[PDB]
């Protein structure tokens, strides 16, 4: 709420959202929290299962 | 809003000033005119008095402390109804209201 | 919260209002039949 | 049930005086006791019906001698708050038995005018603590009422006396006053005259005026405090329960006040009492606690940033506050007095019971233990020598309010069952 | 292997909510 | 998580002036301090929100001699640095128990900057060297800032008045400070005034203004170097992760500014670095290595080819490259602001370690051996011989001098562990 980017719209501002990732039997917070990122609606033909899976297999690294 | 969900929070210091000889009495010994009364006049004089439909209200009884979740007056029984009109029983009924009677009991 | 017994949990949720309904519908079945 | 006030002190009738001419142009109240006003409303709580629907102000002035009282009377209200007790020294023995000399009314009429009540909750007494009438004259009042009702509310909004820094009776008769009120009454709403002065510099300059601007302030706070009462919500229009909420104790009953705008004459619930809960918005001058602290919401009464803004308190700390146990604190969403402006409309009000108010007990008590042990400043006068006849009466006062400076910090520490 | 997260913390809630309020509707029905 | 700034002494308070207007002239905040112009970028760290929309910047400024502060307070740039935050002397030792006698009242300040922020992030001194009321006070706040808050930078900007030869206690004045500058600061980013008069003086050929000229150099430079806190980036959030690979080690942080477009007042992808390493920017007016390199870019510059670049470099070996080892450039790249009087937006910009700045200590050294052998030129006022009776301190600052020469050369051995 604090930041500068508060001028960004509302709709993008609320398609951000929090979660933990995929598990390991050693785990970190460093390495566990991710957007969710919901992408029901039309744009589910814009973003795609394998893009999203792509993006959020790569947002850990 | 005003009775079951107590938005009027200055009527029922009226209701445990005047009841007291309600609130208190063994079993059978229920008496709806007095409970009507009480009702009319806890209204009266507070600012409870002031809305319309204070007339289609009225007391009612239940019979369940609670117990429905799976006199004794007051307590375990007390209970009110903004009165229905065929009308009005597409939207606003009592077959419905019974589940908003349940948080009134609780609040 | 340990979302690996979600698998229970929801399974209860899902088990539960189905056993309702099918149980409601139980009864009204026999109101249906016995009126 | 309604509620009743008394006035005492020339202070502390100008003040409860004051106070009800606000209470009155907030409501809708015609000057002469009419509730006629379109400027929605339970003036019964602190107004008495007649039957000229006169709701009359539930007002028991007291003054010692009338100097002040007729320069009272006289304005546009004076129909207003009639129930027929307007009889009439400057020193807390004189305050006292001046009024005990003809407690057949300026005492009776706690009985006299319950005709002013269907049925009493209690009363509210406005008393200037060292205030050379209404010291002595309020505690001789509040251990009487004791046995008049004990089944029924005693508060007191009390102004104590602090002025930088003299009067030479002051620290005496201030001191002389704590031990009924801490003992007699149910709770003690003390207000720092040092304090509000200390808002209106912070407000602008005025710290040389140490009073008639105070009495603005303690005019719209005692309505304020008793706002939470006279327009509904869904909680807390009652005094019985509003004061039950932050008094754990028999004894430590003294609430301190607080407001968000320094002006009493758009930014969030996460934000308004963060400014509330900070050194300059409350009404004082180590380890210390809030025994309990209620604060109101106006204007941005979201329902649920609430559960919410707390956290937001915690997490970059502000308040802290933890005794032998659970201090209670409310967000008490509320509600504008209908005749009023919308004048700073997004505002909090604070009333909370903190354990500092011991450092002024300790002021007090060193201010009378100096002119005590100098033996100089007994004054000599009549009804100081013939009700305290050695001035060990003075001194009985003392041994309460000394054990309970140490009281408090035992309220403080975790283990107040070994009591001070 | 994967789950939203706020998938869970929703579908507790759509079940839970009209489960016990069909049980408090079937309360009155059963006369 | 605000980095804090401490403007001090008049020469570090005329190149503060000059940056905030030099600053406000370009980002995105009205002359008042209001998001106003025209009708999106990190404001946070370095200005913040007021209730009356004053994006409050981190801007405390303080000297002794108040030959003009009041200009300062009651200036229409107050309105931009709202906490009230500048405090009222040419020896070393006046300015420094002027410091000693006032140093807790100006930490008293960081708190007026805290609730003008969220929270703490260490400080930036702009910090007068050469000019007591800063070359002597700033030495004493900062030997009370970096104990009391040692989790982030104490950052003091050093504008060196070296002239050729303004006051004639100058080498007196910087020595007494270089003893700070290399172990009481931790970043020493240096400005000889030699080389920013005559750059300045080459911008255009006005040669008038001593300092002036001077300033005009140093709020852009200022201005570029703030843009890691001005600007959002995945790197390059903040002023201490510029700095991070430009002190090669520790004790050694003389970090000297270099800038391409002096004459800002559309160089290529190579010439951001290439005219970066050469003598319009080394600020120095026999072997004198670059010890580290790296840069700030800014304006519409090719954020792919920056590969190219240093790749030309490493032919021509500009960078003097035969240091301890390399500490070589990251490419950091930021955004020009709209609004702006714009000119050579196309820019890079570093404040690297380069062992040439040893000449400038070397010749404040003979100034200093010159003067001291002959007990000249110390300003002869009858209040020192009472806060240093034997020159205890001033002989210290001589060896840490000499060291100072020792291992910046030092800065090209094998192991740089070897001492002097």
């Amino acid at each position: 709420r604090a930041t500068n980017a508060q001028f960004d719209s509302p709709e993008i501002l609320r398609r951000l959202d929090v979660r933990l990732l995929e598990v390991s039997p050693g785990d970190t917070g460093w390495d566990v929290f991710s957007l969710d990122y919901h992408v029901d609606g039309p744009i589910a033909t814009v973003f795609t299962r394998e893009c999203m899976s792509h993006y959020l297999r790569v947002f850990n690294f | 809003k005003r009775y079951f969900l107590m938005d009027q929070g200055d009527f029922f210091v009226h209701f445990m000033d005047l009841a007291e000889e309600e609130l208190r009495k063994p079993v059978e010994d229920i008496t709806p005119p007095r409970l009507e009364a009480l009702l009319e006049l806890a209204l009266r004089m507070s600012t409870a008095n002031t809305d319309p439909f204070k007339d289609d209200l009225k007391i009612d009884l239940m019979p369940h402390d609670l117990i429905t979740q799976l006199a004794l007056s007051g307590l375990e029984a007390f209970s009110f109804d903004y009165i229905v009109k065929w009308p009005l029983s597409l939207i606003i009924n009592r077959k419905a209201l019974t589940r908003y009677q349940m948080l009134f009991r609780h609040m | 919260r340990n979302m690996k017994d979600f698998e229970n949990q929801i399974t209860e949720l899902k088990k539960e209002n189905f056993n309702l309904k099918l149980r409601i519908y139980f009864l009204e079945e026999r109101m249906q039949q016995e009126f | 049930r309604e509620i009743i006030t008394l006035q005492l002190g020339q202070c502390g009738n100008q003040i409860g005086f004051e106070f009800w001419k606000q209470l009155c142009a907030e409501h809708g109240i015609s000057p002469e006791g009419i509730v006629e006003e379109f400027a929605t409303d339970r003036k019964d709580v602190f107004f008495y019906q007649a039957d000229d629907e006169h709701y009359i102000p539930r007002a028991v002035l007291l003054d010692l001698e009338p100097r002040v009282i007729h320069s009272i009377l006289n304005s546009p209200y004076a129909k207003l708050y009639n129930p027929e007790n307007i009889y009439l020294g400057n020193n807390w023995a004189s305050g006292f038995s001046q009024g005990e000399k003809i407690h057949e009314d300026i005492f009776d009429i706690i009985d006299r005018e319950a005709d002013g009540s269907d049925s009493l909750e209690g009363f509210v007494l406005c008393h200037s603590i060292a205030g050379g009438t209404g010291s002595g004259l309020g505690s001789y009042l509040l251990e009487r009422l004791n046995d008049r009702y004990p089944k029924k509310l005693v508060q007191t909004y009390s102004v104590f006396p602090n002025q930088d820094e003299d009067v030479v009776v002051q620290p005496y008769n201030s001191l002389l006053t704590l031990k009924r009120l801490t003992q007699n009454a149910d709770c003690v709403v003390v207000l720092d005259n040092t304090a509000l002065n200390r808002i209106a510099t912070d407000r602008l300059h005025i710290q040389n005026p140490s009073f008639s601007q105070i009495n603005q302030l303690v005019s719209t706070i005692m309505s304020a405090s008793t706002t939470t009462l006279r327009y509904p919500g869904y909680m807390n229009n009652d005094l019985i329960g509003l004061i039950a909420s932050l008094i754990p104790t028999p004894r430590l009953h003294f609430l301190m006040t607080g407001y968000t705008p320094l002006t009493t004459d758009k930014t969030t619930v996460l934000d308004v009492m963060r400014r509330l809960l900070q050194p300059k918005n409350v009404m004082v001058s180590t380890n210390h606690c809030y025994i309990a602290i209620l604060n109101i919401i106006q204007g941005e009464v979201d329902p649920t940033q609430v559960h919410k803004s707390l956290q937001r308190i915690r997490e970059r700390k502000l308040a802290n506050f933890i005794p032998w146990g659970p201090a209670s604190i409310q967000v008490a969403l509320s509600r504008k007095s209908p005749y009023l402006p919308s004048a700073h409309r997004v505002s909090g009000l604070m009333m909370a019971n903190h354990t500092s108010i011991s450092s002024l007990f300790e002021r007090t008590c060193r201010q009378y233990d100096k002119l005590r042990k100098r033996e100089a400043f007994l004054e000599q006068f009549r009804k100081e020598d013939m009700f305290k006849d050695n001035f060990d009466e003075m001194d009985t006062s003392r041994e309460i309010v000394q054990q309970l400076i140490d009281e408090y910090h035992a309220a403080t520490r975790p283990d107040y069952i070994s009591w001070g």
